[PDB]
RNA sequence: AUACAGUGAAACUGCGAACUCAUUAAAUCAGUUAUCGUUUAUUUGAUAGUCAUGGUAUAACUGUGGUAAUUCUAGAGCUAAUACAUGCAAAUCUCGACCCUUUGGAAGAGAUGUAUUUAUUA
């Protein structure tokens, strides 16, 4: 299960010269492709700890608490829109894609950090007749908004798993894309068709009125046109 | 009443609902099988005795065990003695019970029908006919709070059969009761085919007429019912309803003078044939509509007409006998002659109510219907109307249209040509009288017309549809804006229905919207000119704020409509929304331009040759 | 002959009631395909049973939607469309059309001819060769 | 430490334990889908009302022995479980007449695990 430093991806932009092997994170609530170990985010992207086994003491110590909770695994897969809480220094991160197509920090305030955006993957009616919504990181919350579809976005408090908003998927609204050779981008669409002898294609217009096409399942919408939920990084 | 122990109280009730139940049960279970005379008194005294002082309160919620074994004690002939037991006690509880207000009609239904089922079958028993009695009585009083609250077409069948039974038992003899029964019964009728079943209305009319059989009527609420029977005889398409209703006028003859005379007129005139099945008689109508051509027409009178003009309305729709049709319209000729040779105004005003109330309103039906034949004749009476009566505003709007009566000057007169060209002239004639006529007269009259000339299949009909709809463009602002707005919404409505009418909607909706782009624009100008659109409204601001948030959710609708074929019926849309910018305000104008000018692009965005070039055409024309 | 095989030929769980005469033949049950395609009337009002078929069974339509000309329609439910798609060969330096034909399960629903355009969509393996099925015939 | 309580061999229990030789050109491989066609130890998020405490069978351990002898063995004696086997009507709701009295208290009438296989009904 060893995996290599160059076959490590180019989200976590590791140093090659470091070591022979790169971390692997562990199974979770992101897959492993777009996780980013909690180790990497640690010791080679924040440098608070030197190396692996001082980031075990830190994982020990709980100063780190990921999404509210409190994890001690070092390779905990940590992956978008993921709030990570030291409490130590009282510095709140949200993980955000870089436009070149790597993964970032965003320092936030803590009324920030206590709410976390999700893509409703799956609308559905769990059993006794209770209505369940599945986002994009796994979680099942209970007793949604009836209005909430596939491929919404809904604002989710950490300490109680309730959604609290929810933005529509409609044209003209601000979204993200988190896949493909698009990775990285904020943009409104402008629209969304149909491919024949494909999927449904997401039409996306940038700040500068270029226009780019993804899929379906790779965007996300952070906000409706000129209201960025989140904070956002400097470049736009 | 210990209440020390809530665990005894609540195993005590526990057994007491496990064994009411297991008695219900064992009683449908064995049925008529076990000898439950012996063991009668015993049953009645230990459970019925204590529970019967409230089983009226306490059964109004649901269905209960108690109320399931009184139910079945009801059914049973040979378990009427558990009723007959203490003077129909459980029988008067469970009338109680139904005349209470009950929370549910699930509860009313059974406590009627077990009723219905004791009144049918009959017992030999002064104890039997005792609660005969006291159960009739209770239904009746219950009936009037009964049939309105009754919400199930099964339960008011179930009231109705036994109401029949009642009728039958003759258990009333009250004219009060039979003013609530006829009161419950206009009720019943003043509904839907679908609320009320063909027979169930067929014998709720059996057992009214048995009704007026039974009690004599007053010439007032004799001529109430009779009226209520002509509406139903209108409404009734059905020949056994119409014999009943006929068999319910022969009962009001019988109870009034002249109501005898009207119902022979009415008889004559709905008399079947023995020949044809459900078949009218040909010569016996043809024979009143002489009489009443000539004769009759002044020997009616004004109440009397409305059953002959419910008839003749009902013969008119019918496209059985286009001589029925011909006799229906001189029918309706002859009553226009009479309000116009009855000199006092007010006399002809009550005969022009009832038309507007009627008659008016069935020529709007007709002229609405796809029936070709049914159209004319409704037209050449309106027109017959028109030159008989001189009060009414949309005759004389048709008058003008007609333009002293020459063939090609009148738009009725060529369009019964059979000319396709006589009907081109018409509808530009039309065009041009637009300007005298009436906006009301033109909108119930012209735009039924105009849509039937668009909506006919033929080509040269289809080049009279074009006309007619510039016609109806040009009218639009000759129409109020009211009636402009209902007529888009109407557009809108076809647009949304067919494919097909929506290429006709959009150029409709285009020479409808360039008048209003041109109202739009004066009333924004401030010109001292009147405006095009008639009757508009003094604030410009308000219209245009009614027009513009209407028709922009109407262009974002023709813009997601991305079909290659409706993108031929969107240009025309394309154009109209660009008509609509242009009435708009000049900021509104200059904010709204790029959405507009978005969609043509988009339009123009395709690949495809010969559809680029047809949006290049639609883009020149909007430019 | 709807009952032509050895096996009684019924729709999966469509139950008629012998004791209730119904005033249809029998309850048939259509799904809408998807894909803007609209169901048949002859799949609507058929008697046929097929499991394979998109309206009338248990085949659903998902993946590629293609379209191909009808070369072959010999065997029992099933017809051969070609499909021609130019290619370019750098050697030759031109571009030269090949072709590629894709075995189809067709529904009795469709009436097709040799070579009628026809669209198919993907499914679940119908048999060894087939994977696709006819959803639109003109 | 007058049940054990520190640290703990053995044992039971639980988890992990998924180099050589032969040469295929729609095969392999590379991408690309699909899984409304499937399986899950783990991780993560959800999720369960429908006796102050049951009975054993053994290991380690005692002992008596057989074999030239193996991580081989038989006889008798011991006692533990997150081992194996066994096993428990109330409460919550809806319709609540009527009462006052509006929030309200209540005559009463009724309802109520999960899994497996199939048939039937939304």
């Amino acid at each position: 299960k060893h995996l290599k430093r160059l076959a490590a991806p180019h989200h976590w932009l590791l140093d090659k010269l470091s070591g022979c092997y790169a971390p692997r994170p562990s199974a979770g609530p992101h897959k492993l492709r777009e996780s980013l170990p909690l180790i990497v985010f640690l010791r080679n992207r924040l440098k608070y700890a030197l190396n692996g086994r001082e980031v075990k003491a830190i994982l020990m110590q709980r100063h780190v608490k990921v999404d509210g909770k409190v994890r001690t695994d070092t390779t905990y897969p940590a992956g978008f829109m993921d709030v990570i809480t030291l409490d130590a220094t009282n510095e709140n991160f949200r993980l955000v894609y870089d436009v070149k197509g790597r993964f970032a920090v965003h320092r936030i305030t803590d009324e920030e950090a206590s709410y976390k955006l999700g893509k409703v993957k799956k609308v559905q009616l769990g059993k006794k007749g209770v209505p369940y919504v599945v986002t994009h990181d796994g979680r099942t919350i209970r007793y949604p908004d009836p209005n909430i579809k596939v491929n919404d976005t809904v604002k989710i408090d950490l300490a109680s798993g309730k959604i609290t908003d929810f933005i529509k998927f409609d044209a003209g609204k601000l979204v993200y894309v988190t896949g493909g050779r698009n990775l990285g981008r904020i943009g409104t669409i402008v629209h969304k068709e149909r491919h024949d002898g494909g999927f449904d294609l997401v039409h996306i217009k940038d700040s500068l009125d270029n226009t780019f096409v993804t899929r379906l399942n790779n965007v996300f919408v952070i906000g409706e046109q000129g209201k960025p939920y989140i904070s956002l990084p400097k470049g736009k | 009443e210990s209440t020390e122990e809530v665990h005894l109280r609540k195993m005590a009730s526990n057994l007491r609902q496990q064994g009411l139940k297991c008695l219900s049960s064992v009683f449908e279970f064995v049925g008529n099988t076990f000898d439950w005379s012996t063991s009668m008194e015993d049953i009645y005294a230990v459970v019925v005795k204590p529970r019967i002082s409230h089983f009226s309160d306490e059964n109004l919620q649901q269905p209960s065990s108690l109320l399931r074994l009184f139910l079945y004690w009801a059914h049973n002939p040979s378990l009427y003695q558990f009723l007959y037991y203490d003077e129909f006690a459980t029988a008067t509880a469970l009338m109680d019970t139904i005349s209470n207000q009950h929370v549910k009609e699930a509860v009313i239904g059974p406590i009627i029908e077990a009723a219905d089922s004791i009144i049918r079958n009959p017992v030999n028993d002064d104890h039997y006919v005792d609660l005969v009695t006291l159960i009739c009585t209770s239904c009746l009083k219950i009936l009037p709070s009964l049939y309105v609250k009754l919400s199930d077409s099964n339960s008011i069948s179930t009231f109705l059969n036994l109401l029949v039974s009642i009728t039958e038992m003759g258990f009333i003899q009250d004219d009060h009761v039979r003013s609530r029964l006829i009161s419950s019964l206009i009720s019943i009728l003043k509904g839907k085919l679908k609320k009320l079943q063909e027979n169930d209305t067929q014998k709720i009319l059996k057992i009214l007429k048995l009704i007026v059989f039974n009690y004599n009527c007053s010439w007032s609420d004799i001529e109430e019912l009779y009226t209520t029977i002509s509406s139903l005889f209108k409404t009734f398409d059905e020949r056994n309803l119409r014999v009943s209703l006929t068999e319910l006028f022969i009962e009001l003859g019988r109870k009034v003078p002249e109501l005898e005379s009207i119902s022979k007129l009415v008889a004559d005139l709905n008399s079947y044939s023995s020949s044809r099945m459900h078949e009218y008689d040909f010569p016996r109508i043809l024979s009143t509509f002489k009489g009443l051509i000539e004769d009759g027409y002044k020997s009616y009178s004004e109440l009397e007409w409305l059953p002959l003009l419910f008839t003749f309305l009902h013969f008119i729709n019918n496209k059985e006998e286009l001589a029925l049709r011909t006799n229906a319209s001189h029918a309706i000729m002859k009553f226009i002659d009479f309000i116009n040779e009855k000199p006092n105004l007010n006399e002809a005003s009550k005969s022009i109510s009832m038309l507007k109330d009627i008659l008016l309103p069935n020529i709007r039906i007709g002229l609405r219907d796809s029936l070709e034949e049914v159209q004319s004749e409704y037209v050449s009476v309106l027109s017959y109307m028109v030159k008989n009566t001189k009060y009414f505003t949309d005759f004389e709007d048709m008058a003008i249209l007609l333009y002293n009566g020459d063939e090609e000057a009148d738009f009725f007169t060529n369009v019964n040509h059979i000319q396709l060209h006589r009907r081109q002239r018409a509808i530009k004639r039309l065009g041009e009288h637009a300007h005298q006529l009436k906006d009301n007269s033109i909108s119930h009259y012209l735009i039924p017309m105009i849509e039937h000339y668009v909506f006919s299949d033929d080509e040269r009909y289809r080049n009279i549809g074009n006309e007619t709809q510039i016609a109806i463009g040009g009218l639009a602002q000759h129409m109020s804006w009211n009636q402009y707005k209902a007529l888009l919404r109407r557009y809108i409505s076809m647009l949304k229905t067919k494919p097909n009418q929506m290429k006709q909607a959009v150029q409709l909706i285009v020479q409808l919207s360039v008048p209003l782009r041109e109202t739009l624009r004066i009333v924004r100008d401030g010109a001292e000119s009147k405006l095009t659109l008639s009757k508009f409204p003094s604030n410009l601001d308000e219209p245009s704020n009614f027009i513009k948030q209407e028709l922009y959710p109407t262009l974002s609708k023709i813009l997601g409509t991305r079909d290659d074929e409706t993108i031929i019926e969107r240009m025309p849309i394309a154009e109209a929304l660009v008509n609509i910018v242009l009435g708009l305000t000049n900021d509104d104008i200059t904010n709204f331009l790029p959405s507009i000018l978005t969609n043509i692009c988009q339009v123009l965005r395709s690949k495809s040759e010969e559809l680029r070039d047809a949006v290049r055409v639609t883009l020149g024309k909007i430019s | 002959t709807v009952q032509s095989e050895r096996a009684f030929q019924k729709q999966p769980h469509i139950f008629n009631n012998p004791k209730v005469k119904t005033s249809k033949r029998t309850k048939r049950w259509y799904k809408n395909a998807g894909l803007g395609f609209k169901t048949p009337k002859t799949a609507i009002e058929g008697s046929y049973i097929d499991k394979k078929c998109p309206f009338t069974g248990l085949v659903s339509i998902r993946g590629k939607i293609l379209t191909g000309t009808v070369v072959s329609t010999k065997m029992h439910r099933t017809i051969v469309i070609r499909r021609a798609y130019l290619h370019y060969i750098p050697k030759y330096n031109r571009y030269e059309k090949r072709h590629k034909n894709v075995p189809v399960h067709v529904s009795p629903a469709f009436r097709v001819q040799v070579g009628d355009i026809v669209t198919v969509g993907q499914c679940r393996p119908i048999s060894k060769t087939v994977r696709f099925n006819v959803v639109k015939v003109s």
